[PDB]
RNA sequence: GACGGAAGGGCACCACCAGGAGUGGAGCCUGCGGCUUAAUUUGACUCAACACGGGGAAACUCACCAGGUCCAGACACAAUAAGGAUUGACAGAUUGAGAGCUCUUUCUUGAUUUUGUGGGUGGUGGUGCAUGGCCGUUCUUAGUUGGUGGAGUGAUUUGUCUGCUUAAUUGCGAUAACGAACGAGACCUUAACCUACUAAAUAGGGUUGCUGGCACUUGCCGGUUGACUCUUCUUAGAGGGACUAUCGGUUUCAAGCCGAUGGAAGUUUGAGGCAAUAACAGGUCUGUGAUGCCCUUAGACGUUCUGGGCCGCACGCGCGCUACACUGACGGAGCCAGCGAGUACAACCUUGGCCGAGAGGUCUGGGUAAUCUUGUGAAACUCCGUCGUGCUGGGGAUAGAGCAUUGUAAUUAUUGCUCUUCAACGAGGAAUUCCUAGUAAGCGCAAGUCAUCAGCUUGCGUUGAUUACGUCCCUGCCCUUUGUACACACC
């Protein structure tokens, strides 16, 4: 709970990045795949944006996956302040 | 790179069953049946079979797309060496996995237990199968628990037989008072076989002689 | 963030860590499976081990 | 130990009263018609009827034997 | 041009047998279809991975145990070719369940 | 139905005969009591608890205890709202302590939060008598069922049986039943045979080059991936092969059993894997982000560090190891296996060279492996020697000291080695386990856990018997006939 804003930051940038975060379930350790900050830092931000909807969660053998509802979208859109037509993978990250 | 061979067979199919747990977990609600794993040159081929194809599918790259992310984030894959295709599980009754889902579904809505364990059994026989066998565990009514037993058909039980014909599914129901758990058998037609043997190993027909009227005194056709 | 917050586990039945359940009793890690028996065995045929004699 | 199940005897019976001429007397060539005729799945199982059937000419041999 | 003959050596790997014998037969008769050096299908000794899980969960009745073993077929192919032309064989004839792989040069 | 201190008939080395090998005695490992303890965490108590929870605990594990640390107090609503919400904090006293744990401090930190109230989440907390799944057990025994038809007013019954057979409700038969299904069998994996295929410098040979040693005639043993070719051994694909075959007895001349003969194979060919109907308040909520409900929820039963404990000993029992010697012991020397396993982001297996009585170091390698460890030249064994039956050179327990190794940490010897010490036990009472052929037993090796530790475990080979080839006497189970005032079923 107790996070210094730009780590909490730079998740956000890596989730409108992405629309996917996969987590594996470690406190106590320290440094996460892809961003610079500890997994337990991670993980706590994605419980929070789950708990006000959000955030969508799945667990599967020790390894969180995080995926982003529209309102979470629209969220990340508000606090991280980008525009519009814009990366996730939510409306189209290409074409597959 | 640089993994003995054996080690390597292994991690593959540990990576496999974990997809598999994965899907199950996730696609429960579109009803996930099973997954093939395809590791060509270049890219890895992942199909999905799904009761409901269009809802994996989203809005045409909303939710496979996400999946796809999820698996490079997981297994550690370049963006754009994994794939993934969502097939028809051609028919639902034959898979038994399917049925146990459906089940679960129905419990979940609230439906009399008995009633959909028939309509499923029902359902199984429709689909052409010579044997269903449904058993469902845990406390229905009352605190103490009894697993009851819906059954139609044929059946095997015993032999190498049963990993050949027999699919069976067990799936646990949670409900606000206990677990259940839904155990679904499905006797698959021995000729209608795709790949293996084609009957019970113990079944011997044979055929039937033809018809004669043959003595009549020599004679010789001639060209 | 606190001054520490681990003890050495590099070795011993603390490393070791299941895949599935995470238990550091019953650990097959033959082939490096990591999995706890039980749950192995509930899912061995997806790995591709079966039960021949 | 060894006594032959309904599934060897019964088919062995049913082989015998549809091709009482060619079935005759030695085991290899029975076998040979059973594996012909019959759509016996396993290998062993066929033998096992071949000799059965091969007992059966053998018996015939000698008067009548009922069923 | 390109045609220079090599040392190629080719390995594959499965669980199922069906499915490899198919593979060699497939890759054999690419061969005779270029018609190079050849050395056969060699077949190398069948590895079978053992585990010995006590059936219980709990630990408790007759002390009975489970042999999951789960058996490796692995067998080479070598080739006296230019490399184009083992890549084009090779780059088909690719069935799921069987692991396809290549040495290439000496 | 269940039961019977009723009568019949079966079956089984978890029964007994005919024997073997023994345990129970002894010293020790190690389970479980009991005791003891700050704690010596618990689960399981006839088969079906007791070297079991893959439970070989130095911490971790860890559930226990003595203490400290942290918030991993979601989110909802409010009091401060920057003149600071609140985070951080070396020096010593503080403290086990380069834990700002704090109390000395007065420098930072910027609305993340903290103070309450709704609300949760985590729990190797509780209940396996609320459950799932798995398993164990009735039982791997031969059992179980429905469709017609018959008998009953009916619950029911017959089929599913007097006999003889079989490992088997396996069959032959007899017959108000007839034809079926599940189980048994079939099956599948494996172990046996293949001079018949298809193959190989990641298997082995042949000739032949060069080459080393011989007798010295051509001949014998060698070293070399120098050539060429082969597939018997090798591996493993596709096949084949045994079906009790052929014959002889014996039996309603049936099913079958017995004896030769041929054969790789004649105990279901050897061994398993799977395994019905119905169940058990059998075991697990200490495998689970399987789980109901209850407890708990910031002096937490969440955790996380730190030390200890699980291992303590007047004592019961439960698997085991070592032995009580001359069929040996100790020294040489000879010298043969099969299953395995094995690292690049780590530190796997580790030959070969030097150093060391060892243990070990060390340098170098080879191997992600039919390629290197490894021909795992393993033990038991065989050959010649020293002692010859004396608690003796049998035997090895406690001990004392040193030298090594793993790890952050070895006292409460982790373990390895060196010298010394030499205890109990001259084959074990009341009892009772396991076993019928490549089996019993002897002997190692191997993976499993493992950083380190094997007296344990799944396998594997090596050496290889004795004695039945049977019967209900005992024991347990099953069936039939009977009796019952039991049907929560003789507790
Ligand atoms: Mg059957
Ligand atoms: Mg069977
Ligand atoms: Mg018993
Ligand atoms: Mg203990
Ligand atoms: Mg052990
Ligand atoms: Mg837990
Ligand atoms: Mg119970
Ligand atoms: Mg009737
Ligand atoms: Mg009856
Ligand atoms: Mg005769
Ligand atoms: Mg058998
Ligand atoms: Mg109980
Ligand atoms: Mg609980
Ligand atoms: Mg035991
Ligand atoms: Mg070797
Ligand atoms: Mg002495
Ligand atoms: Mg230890």
């Amino acid at each position: 709970m107790l996070i210094p804003k730009e780590d909490r930051k730079k998740i956000y940038q890596h989730l409108f990045q992405e629309g996917v975060l996969v987590a594996k379930k470690d406190f106590n350790q320290p440094k996460h795949e892809e961003i610079d900050t500890k997994n337990l830092f991670v993980i706590k931000a994605l419980q929070s944006l789950t708990s006000k909807g959000f955030v969508k969660t799945q667990f599967s053998w020790q390894y969180y996956y995080y995926t982003l509802t529209e309102e979470g979208v629209v969220y990340l859109r508000e606090y991280l302040n980008l525009p519009e037509h814009i990366f996730p993978a939510t409306y189209l990250a290409g074409q597959s | 790179a640089i993994i003995s061979k054996k080690r390597k067979l292994v991690a593959d199919g540990v990576f496999y069953a974990e997809l598999n747990e994965f899907f199950t977990r996730e696609l429960a609600e579109e009803g996930y049946s099973g997954v093939e794993v395809r590791v060509t040159p270049t890219k890895t081929e992942i199909i999905i079979r799904a009761t409901k194809v269009q809802d994996v599918v989203g809005e045409n790259g909303r939710r496979i797309n996400e999946l796809t992310l999820l698996i490079e984030k997981r297994f550690k894959y370049k963006r754009g060496t994994i794939a993934l295709y969502a097939e028809r599980v051609h028919d639902r009754g034959l898979s038994a996995v399917a049925q146990a889902e459906s089940m679960k579904f129905k419990l979940l809505n609230g439906l009399a237990i008995r009633r959909a364990a028939y309509g499923v059994v029902r359902y199984v026989m429709e689909s052409g199968a010579k044997g269903c066998e449904v058993v469902i565990s845990g406390k229905l009514r009352a605190a103490r628990a009894k697993s009851m037993k819906f059954a139609d058909g044929f059946l095997i039980h015993s032999g190498q037989p049963v990993n050949d014909f027999i699919e069976t599914a067990t799936r646990h129901v949670l409900l606000r008072q206990g677990v259940l758990g839904i155990k679904v058998k499905i006797m698959k037609d021995p000729s209608r076989n795709t790949s293996g043997p084609k009957a019970l190993p113990d079944a011997v027909t044979i055929i039937e002689p033809k018809e004669e009227e043959p003595v009549l005194e020599p004679s010789v056709k001639d060209y | 963030e606190n001054v520490w917050y681990s003890h050495p586990r590099k070795f011993g039945k603390g490393s070791r860590q299941c895949r599935i359940s995470g238990s550091h009793s019953g650990l097959i890690r033959k082939y490096g499976l990591n999995i706890d028996r039980q749950s192995f065995r509930e899912k061995a045929n997806d790995i591709g081990f079966y039960k021949y004699r | 130990g060894r006594v032959r199940t309904k599934t060897v005897k019964r088919a062995s019976k049913a082989l015998i009263e549809k091709y009482y001429p060619k079935l005759t007397m030695d085991f290899q060539t029975n076998k040979r018609l059973c594996d012909e005729i019959a759509t016996i799945q396993s290998k062993r199982l066929r033998n096992k009827i071949a000799g059965y059937t091969t007992h059966l000419m053998k018996r015939i041999q000698k008067g009548p034997v009922r069923g | 041009q390109e045609v220079v003959i090599h040392k190629i050596r080719i390995n594959l790997t499965s669980t199922k047998v069906k499915q490899l014998e198919n593979v060699s037969a497939n890759i054999i008769k690419n061969a005779e279809t270029f018609k190079l050096v050849k050395k056969g299908p060699v077949r190398l000794p069948t590895k079978v991975l053992k585990i010995s899980t006590r059936k219980t969960p709990n630990g408790e009745g007759s002390k009975t145990w489970d042999t999951y073993e789960m058996r490796i077929h692995k067998r080479y192919i070598d080739l006296e070719a230019p490399a184009h032309i083992v890549k084009r064989i090779t780059q088909i004839t690719i069935e799921p369940g069987v692991d396809v792989e290549v040495i290439i040069a000496a």
